[PDB]
């Protein structure tokens, strides 16, 4: 049941992470979709593949026999994100006071990104379960050069009272509108202590 | 019921003799023109009854504003747009700024793409008007023109260039522009310096003049050449490298003057100019 | 000669002056009010607003369930606040040639103006206008961008179903041009066509008309404009103050002669005493500090402060509270400070940082924007929000206060509502007429009819003869002058 | 005549609505002449009580702003007496001289009822929350244990002796303290005003009070926390007593050490170690330079 689940968001990395596809690999890719939603079945199905047809009128003399289908290999970089400031390994946490905010500085460099201001988005999640989901504002990404861009920006730490020092998970995400986040960033836990005011 | 109520409304300001209320109906039949799939092209016809017989100013501003937005969506119908612009020509001749802004934006966007007045010389005779304000709207009409795909005659960069003396802000940047976009129709035209007896290609008097007007004491007009001599690339190259000897001191050592003006802006635009002018030219 | 007024906000004022040849005008402003119907900015994950009940409609024709959040009686739209705004249909913004400003309070509407609609002329204002209002815009942009919740909400915007929800959103106006709030860079290249004017400075106008600003006594650098020419005179004064404060007092013998007096920004409470509600407001800031309890006194980080921190000051010494700091936050308040002194108290750039080193409780709180709705005060009023010692104290008369304070209840910290308008009150603006004796005057519809809360009384309406003639939303007068 | 220009001959009606100064003026002028004439045993049969102080709490409402007109004439009366002084202030000297008055309870609520919002009105000079005072004082110790108002009023009042308790102005942290003190003086032995008081937070404002600026504060401070401590009723005696020697041995003024002295005196009087407290007290007060303290150490 969940191997339906793998193939999807195999589906999902294959067609945004990545740079360079053509309307062929589109094909091969949605074929693979259908085929994922048609196997998780076991209604919606039939207008799906109504809007399939509808958007691939051109392709249907080229998907013959399907429900294997040829995947040309054409000419490819695969994204990736490099958190980098601050390491958290240092046993210097960060410190806070009783009930506050308190500000985190995420440093990472983007490599062959496909236009990163939209689909990229910071996760912050506290050990109860919760999930932030920050979107990054414009002037934040910067542009170092080609392929290669930097994203510094602030993230606001903290929740209702806490009792002892523990940790934070930050990492990035790529959101995607076909709806979905694709987590492809080594998240980073950070270390935050507490101190009762004054 | 678009012509009903338009029709009722007509006979309103046919009766209402207050200017105001006359322009709340006008703004009104403004705003209704726009039906996608009605015809108010049955309305032109009063529209110019309207224009041929009235006292104000605004009403017959935004009435062709109304026919400007009409003929936009039916620009195939030429008999239409011959016939706009023969209404206009007929009242571009009004007192007021405001009509003439809106009857050359008018004849901009409805010229006659076909090399039967010629548009291009009627409106060139309004860069010596009185308000600068139209002068402006009228270089801004010979920029829609000449982007709609009409090539342009050669006269208008020796019409242009008395311009660039003149003392108003917006004016000196459509200028330069004008001279831009002109150079880039005939640039290696051969123009004498009627300072000596030499002769040299448009293009090097184009550079020339944009480069000394980078001396201007405005800021936007320089921002503006700054970034339009990026592009300027079948300019002869010793021109060019004469643009940064800092001996020489407005045709040359320009970048030198303009990478060490006081706001960054004109810099940054430089700095952009050098760097296609370079990618184009190693040495 | 005609007005084109366009922003039917009372004290917010915006008006396109035609004129025979240029079409000026006058101090465009911003509605802020719009940002009420909308939920709250809160820095943090709020857990009280994140899982609110969503609210659901009737039949439930369509998925409003995420859109609208029900609280305590009241339902709010779920997305960044979008701003309201002058209408932009009457008049094209292009053949406008020349923005004035009187002060700050109502410039917050030149990037919505001559950035995003391609405007061609050059705004006039005095120096220390343009440095508050560069100021004002930049803890705007820097308050609304610190988080920014860019998921919408267009379901609700139709007149259909407008008409469908009940009040507060029923009661709104013009829904169709809300916006969210405009970048940094469009701050910073609108406010580069500012040109500097000083008082008295005579600037012409296509040797046409004249204009000239004269000091008004609101603030520093407010500015009541005259617009003048070889036969008419029109005399703007908005938004000017009697009540001797810092700035050079207002020079109500130059507007004689006058054709036209758009008089507009008055006050908002009419029936309050400014003095008395600065006691009132010292007095609860005692009340509640010397007991233990903190205190939350929303205000601009500009204005009537300057004001307030004065009386204070000369409050700490005339009842010995020494060992309370006091405090000021907002990211502008370094400058803000320099250009109230050039021209105790412990300010602080943000909340994060610096300032988490010097929290000593009881202590006072000056913040962020003062609609309860973002900045920093959102953060406190889910911090105190609980505690019955605490307490906020508005002093903004801008943002109707029940409402603004609605979508944090069920709340159990006091609050007071001591407004301070230095402002014109009407006995005064009688005064002034009777002295100034202008041939006609123009004010929105809020003043030639009594305020509606108070239906009562007759004197709080502008009495002038001949009658004063008033203009309403987006409506276009004619002064009725023939030449 | 203003009674029929509101919600329950034309001379003196034309007068009342000339001015402001005109009307301000007639309106003081009759009602310090009608309590002029109330004390007296000639005055007129019957005396009428319910007509008078209907009208009475009529002016003083309107006069601060919140009444209903029923009539042309109300509309520019309330538009023309709104926020005064001279009407609210003798207004108040009538409304209380309005004691003497014999009735059932209805009508000390009534009065209660408009007194309690002058109080907590924001735009109230200084030289009318005195007259309040004394007027609101004089009304609460009329009233035929306590009965079933007194302490729902005290919960409503106190919340306003607490605020206008540091107004920032002298005139009235003197006022109010005067009043807590005649309070205090009356109401010592009712165990539910008691109640009313230690719930509420008075006494921990006044206990502060003695650190003031301004000297006159000082002293009224120091003699209401006089007359409190001679009934029990200290903020959450020695804790006071210790401040009392301290303000006495050294300060900047004289009326705090000549009204502290007139405090000892109350305490050794009333009966509220006695050798040494009359040896530290004359020991620092014999060394005094002022007068009017050596005079009341000998007292």
């Amino acid at each position: 049941s969940a191997a339906a689940k793998q193939i999807m968001e195999e589906t999902y990395k294959m067609e945004f992470m990545y740079s360079g596809v053509e309307n062929k690999q589109v094909v091969i890719i949605h074929h693979m979709r259908l085929q994922a939603k048609a196997l998780q079945l076991i209604e919606k199905f039939l207008q799906e593949v109504d809007f399939f047809q509808r958007y691939f009128i051109a392709d249907l003399p080229h998907l013959q026999d399907s429900f294997f289908l040829h995947l040309p290999l054409p000419e490819i970089h695969k994204a990736s994100a490099t958190i980098i400031e601050p390491a958290g390994e240092s046993d210097n946490p960060l410190r806070f006071t009783s009930g506050l905010v308190v500000a985190l500085d995420v440093d990472a460099t983007l490599e062959h990104v496909q236009d990163p201001q939209n689909t990229v988005k910071v996760q912050v999640l506290y050990p109860d379960g919760q999930a932030q989901m920050i979107h990054p504002k414009p002037a934040d990404f910067r542009n170092p050069g080609p392929g290669r861009h930097r994203l510094i920006t602030q993230v606001y730490l903290s929740h209702t009272a806490w009792t002892e020092a523990c940790q934070v998970e930050v990492r990035l995400l790529l959101a995607y509108n076909s709806e979905g986040t694709i987590p492809f960033s080594k998240p980073v836990k950070v270390y935050i202590m507490p101190k009762p005011a004054r | 019921s678009v012509e009903g109520v338009v029709r009722i409304l007509l006979e309103h300001y046919y009766k209402e003799n207050d200017p105001s209320v006359r322009l709340k109906i006008a703004s009104l039949l403004g705003l209704l023109s726009k039906t996608a799939g009605f015809s108010p092209d049955c309305i032109m016809d009063d529209a110019i009854n309207i224009l041929q017989n009235e006292k104000s100013h605004q009403v017959l501003a935004q009435l062709l504003d109304t026919l400007l937005a009409i003929g936009t969506k039916l620009p195939e119908n030429q008999a239409i747009q011959m016939r706009l612009v023969d209404v206009a020509c007929k009242h571009l001749t009004d007192t007021s700024h405001g009509v003439r802004n809106k009857c050359l934006q008018l004849l901009g966007n409805l010229g006659s793409l076909e090399k039967a007045r010629d548009v291009q010389k009627i409106i060139g005779d309004y860069f010596s008007d009185q308000d600068p304000r139209v002068r402006t709207a009228a270089i801004k009409a010979m920029l829609q023109l000449h982007e709609r795909g009409l090539k342009l005659h050669q006269t208008i960069y020796n019409q242009a260039c008395k311009l660039l003396s003149d003392d108003y802000e917006q004016v000196r940047s459509a200028a330069v522009q004008l001279i831009w976009v002109v150079s880039q129709l005939y640039p290696e035209s051969i123009v004498p310096i009627p300072s000596s007896n030499e002769e040299i290609r448009l293009v090097d008097d184009a550079f020339g003049k944009i480069c000394h007007m980078v001396s201007d004491g405005s800021w936007v007009v320089r921002v503006q050449a700054a970034k339009l001599l990026g592009s300027m690339e079948q300019v002869s190259s010793h021109f060019l490298e004469q643009t940064l000897d800092k001996k020489l001191m407005g045709a040359c050592g320009a970048f030198v003057h303009g990478l060490e003006d006081e706001m960054y802006e004109v810099r940054i635009a430089a700095v952009e100019a050098l760097c296609m002018l370079a990618q184009s030219s190693p040495s | 000669m005609k007005l084109y007024c366009l922003s039917g906000h009372p004290t917010l004022p915006c008006n396109v002056l035609k004129f025979k040849s240029t079409t000026i005008m006058l101090d465009c402003g911003l509605d802020m009010t719009s940002t009420l119907n909308f939920l709250p900015l809160p820095l943090v994950q709020s857990p009280r607003l994140s899982n609110l009940p969503g609210w659901s409609l009737k039949d439930g024709n369509a998925f409003l369930d995420k859109e609208l959040k029900e609280c305590s009686g009241h339902v709010f739209v779920d997305s960044v606040p979008e701003f309201c705004l002058p209408e932009t249909e009457l008049i094209d913004l292009s053949t406008v040639d020349v923005i004035l400003i009187s002060n700050y309070h109502c410039m917050m509407a030149l990037p919505y103006i001559t950035e995003h609609t391609g405007f061609t002329g050059t705004v006039y204002a005095t120096e220390p206008t343009v440095q508050i209002g560069r100021l004002l815009m930049e803890e705007l942009v820097n308050f609304i961008e610190r988080v920014p919740k860019a998921q919408s909400a267009s379901l609700w915007k139709n007149k259909d179903i407008q008409r469908l929800l009940p009040s507060p959103l029923k009661d709104a106006v013009e829904v169709s041009t809300w916006r969210r709030c405009y970048t940094m860079q469009e701050v910073n290249s609108a406010l580069s066509k500012i040109q500097l004017v000083g008082y008295s400075q005579k600037i012409e106008l296509f040797g046409a008309v004249q204009v000239t600003p004269l000091s008004s006594g609101y603030a520093l650098g407010s500015s009541n404009w005259i617009i003048q020419s070889h036969y008419e005179k029109v005399s703007y004064v908005s938004g000017s103050s009697l009540l001797t404060t810092h700035p050079q007092p207002m020079d109500q013998a130059s507007l004689k002669n006058s054709d036209v007096l758009v008089l507009t920004g008055l006050t908002q409470i009419p029936t309050a005493n400014p003095d008395g509600m600065v006691g009132e407001f010292c007095s609860n800031l005692a009340l509640t500090v010397r007991n233990g309890g903190n205190v939350l006194v929303p205000c601009y980080p500009s204005g009537v402060i300057y004001d307030l921190l004065e009386c204070l000051y000369q409050y700490i010494d005339s009842a010995g509270l020494s060992s309370v700091p006091l405090y000021f936050i907002s990211p502008v308040a370094n400058s803000s400070l320099e250009f109230s002194q050039i021209f105790k108290l412990k300010h602080y750039p943000s909340i994060h940082g610096d300032f988490s080193n010097d929290f000593r409780q009881p202590c006072v709180v000056f913040t962020g924007h003062p609609s309860l709705r973002f900045g920093d005060v959102v953060h406190f009023m889910e911090l105190w929000g609980k505690s019955s010692l605490n307490t906020v104290i508005f002093t903004e008369p801008d943002f109707s206060y029940l409402e603004a304070l609605a979508p944090y209840q069920p709340l159990a910290m006091k609050c007071i509502y001591c407004p301070i308008d230095t402002r014109l009150n009407f006995i005064q603006v009688s005064k002034l007429l009777k002295e100034v004796q202008p041939l006609h005057v123009v004010c929105p519809e809020q003043y030639t009819q009594p305020p509606p809360a108070q239906s009562h009384r007759m004197d709080l309406m502008i009495d002038c003869q001949p009658p004063a003639m008033s203009y309403r939303r987006a409506e276009v007068l004619a002064l009725p002058f023939k030449r | 005549c203003v009674l029929k220009a509101t919600v329950q001959d034309a001379t003196t009606v034309d007068t009342l609505l000339a001015s402001k100064s005109s009307c301000a003026g007639l309106l003081c002028r009759t009602l310090a002449h009608l309590e002029e004439l109330q004390p007296l045993p000639q005055r007129p049969s019957p005396w009428p009580q319910a007509s008078l102080l209907g009208a009475t709490v009529t002016v003083l409402r309107l006069c601060d702003g919140s009444a209903a007109p029923a009539s042309s004439v109300g509309g520019h009366l309330c538009g023309t007496l709104a926020g005064c002084v001279r009407v609210q202030r003798a207004a108040l000297d009538f409304l209380g001289t309005l004691s003497q008055g014999t009735g059932p309870q209805e009508l000390v609520t009534q009065a209660l009822a408009v007194l309690l919002e002058c109080l907590e009105s924001p735009g109230s000079s200084p030289t009318v929350l005195k007259k309040a005072f004394q007027a609101t004082l004089r009304w609460l110790l009329s009233s035929p244990d306590l009965g079933p108002l007194i302490p729902q009023f005290l919960r409503e009042l106190f919340p306003v002796l607490q605020k206008r308790l540091c107004h920032p102005c002298w005139e009235v942290r003197d006022s109010a303290l005067e009043f807590l003190t005649q309070l205090s003086r009356h109401w010592g032995g009712q165990a539910d005003f008691r109640c009313a008081l230690l719930a509420s937070e008075v006494p921990q404002l006044a206990l502060q009070l003695l650190q003031d600026p301004e000297s006159y504060v000082r002293a009224s401070a120091v003699t209401a926390m006089g007359q409190l401590s001679s009934q029990g009723l200290h903020a959450p005696r020695q804790s006071l007593f210790l401040e009392l020697l301290h303000i006495l041995s050294v300060d900047s003024e004289g009326f705090p050490r000549r009204a502290v002295m007139q405090v000892f005196t109350e305490w050794l009087r009333d009966g509220h170690d006695t050798e040494q407290f009359v040896a530290t007290v004359l020991q620092a007060a014999s060394r005094d330079l002022d007068w009017e303290v050596r005079a009341q150490g000998l007292e």
